[PDB]
């Protein structure tokens, strides 16, 4: 009724659901891509996609579970999907995946049949998923030398560089107890899970923290991945922005909200009430744009993220849109705001309250890892609210008005201006 | 000369003329910067410019 957290050395969370069909629970360990280095790159990746071989997926298919997982940066998530009732049949088949068995998904015979399908994966995603290969690579010069930088799903480099020797090396460091929470989502109760969870003995490498680096950091930074072949031009662009658990952490999400996402085709889109909008539109400057304020542990990035067609006046496009995110800082109308708080929400919604256990799961996970609880919607529309205008003209004031950027890009990007030029339209003159 | 030699018509007229004539260089610059507009400034090394032009 307002989500349950309790510890018995084991962290066991759960979010109940009386009127969802099926459940969900798994293991999330508080340590992503961005806990790696330089030359194990894609090893959260590797370990996502063993997890996901016919082996070990046809076990739990007789079963009748499903499995879910998924790597970000600051996480790193294990969960497996069926049937409420079958519940024990999900922590049994978790417990022998991650303490029982260990060489039987190592195989000389499953992972040269994994890794040799983590590098046809990765050989698409850059070859032909250009908006987050764009979107990556934004992450790479913004936080160059520094955690957030290595892409969740490794480089193709040191991705043929890695043996199972490697995979071990990341998970008796950073797969224990005290870096992860078990799960528990859709249609089970409390008393239903952390029951069948201390009827479990054993323990493994107990006392045991995973390590630490580097805090990450950011700096105004390019990186550009011309090709004239490529019928587009994407681009991704932003500032130093707000992590989770920063005062601004709403305030920042506001902003994004205002100038929000576009997509030219969808007439829905067109009639958007987005000041932005007025220029884009007249020429057809862009096929498409969305904005964001990523949060992660350490550091974050507001900005925005656009694909265009339209290679003679991506000048522009650039320039009318940073115009527009200085006003948030001089004169942004309150009415807009409003619109803001209100569509907010609505998205804010969809994220949180989706029918959809596996994707409560890493939201939970995750959360009650960094803060140690989650926060409820009531708590997160209580603040968005209490924004007001000058919440918006101090947080542009410091964070958006006047500082480094961090572009990247692919495509027909040769109309894509410098940095001193892109950089410069971060303020407007002033007497 | 406007007479028999460099004489009073003469100093006159040069300067007439010279106020005229820097008008005629300011317009000779224009299409001179025409010119070079049309196909852009070269390089010290001779080479396209078009593969790594800033503004
Ligand atoms: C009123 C006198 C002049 C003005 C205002 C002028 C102006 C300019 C300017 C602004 C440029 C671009 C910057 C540069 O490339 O230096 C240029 C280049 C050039 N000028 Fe002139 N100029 C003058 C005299 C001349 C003369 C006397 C010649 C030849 C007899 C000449 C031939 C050229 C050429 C061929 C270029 C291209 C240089 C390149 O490729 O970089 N200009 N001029």
């Amino acid at each position: 009724a307002e989500v349950t957290q309790l510890s018995n050395g084991i962290v066991v969370a759960t979010e109940h659901n009386p009127s969802a069909h099926t459940a969900s629970v798994g293991v999330v360990f508080g340590s992503g891509a961005a806990n790696e280095n330089p030359y194990n790159n894609g090893v959260s990746n590797l370990w996502k996609n063993i997890f996901l071989s016919k082996e070990n997926s046809a076990v739990a298919a007789k079963e009748g579970l499903a499995l879910s997982s998924n790597i970000s940066r600051d996480f790193q998530s294990y969960i497996v999907s069926s049937l409420p009732g079958s519940t024990d049949k999900s922590l049994d088949f978790l417990n022998q995946s991650f303490i029982q068995q260990k060489a039987n998904l190592l195989s000389s015979s499953n992972f040269e049949a994994t890794k040799k399908s983590v590098l046809k994966q990765v050989q698409d995603f850059e070859d032909n998923d250009h908006p987050n290969r764009v979107l990556e690579h934004l992450h790479s010069t913004a936080f160059q030398n520094t955690p957030l930088s290595l892409p969740t799903r490794g480089t193709l480099e040191s991705l043929e560089n890695l043996v199972v020797a490697d995979l071990e090396s990341f998970a008796n460091n950073h797969f224990l107890n005290s870096n992860a929470v078990v799960v528990g989502t859709g249609n089970i109760k409390h008393e239903d899970l952390v029951n069948s969870i201390e009827s479990k003995n054993l323990s493994l490498q107990t006392g045991t923290k995973p390590v630490l680096k580097k805090k990450a950091a950011f700096l105004g930074s390019e990186v550009r991945l011309r090709d004239d072949t490529l019928p587009k031009a994407w681009i991704s662009l932003a500032v130093e922005g707000e992590p989770v658990n920063s005062p601004n952490y709403f305030v920042a999400k506001l902003a994004a909200q205002i100038f929000g996402s576009y997509n030219a085709f969808e007439p829905a889109s067109r009639l958007q009430g987005i000041k932005l909008l007025d220029n884009i539109q007249e020429y057809q400057l862009c096929d498409n744009f969305n904005h964001f304020s990523l949060s992660y542990k350490d550091s974050g990035l507001w900005g925005f993220s656009t694909a265009t067609r339209n290679v003679t006046m991506i000048d522009d496009l650039i320039h009318f849109t940073l115009k527009q995110w200085n006003r948030l800082t001089i004169s942004v109308t309150d009415t807009e705001v409003e619109r803001a708080k209100s569509l907010l929400k609505l998205q804010l919604g969809q994220l949180y309250e989706s029918g959809n256990p596996v994707n409560d799961a890493n939201l939970l996970g995750a959360e009650v890892l960094i803060k140690g609880s989650k926060l409820s919607l009531g708590e997160a529309f209580k603040k968005i609210d209490a924004i007001t205008v000058k919440d918006v003209k101090a947080w542009a004031g410091k964070r958006l008005w006047d500082q480094d950027i961090a572009i990247a890009g692919t495509g027909q990007i040769e109309g894509l201006l410098d940095y001193m030029r892109i950089r410069s339209d971060m303020s407007m003159m002033r007497w | 000369w406007g007479g028999f030699s460099v004489s009073n018509p003469t100093i006159q007229r040069f300067f007439a003329l010279h106020y005229l004539v820097p008008f005629i260089i300011a317009a000779m610059v224009i299409m001179h910067l025409m010119a070079l507009h049309i196909h852009g400034s070269s390089n010290p090394l001779g080479i396209t410019g078009n593969l790594d032009r800033i503004p």
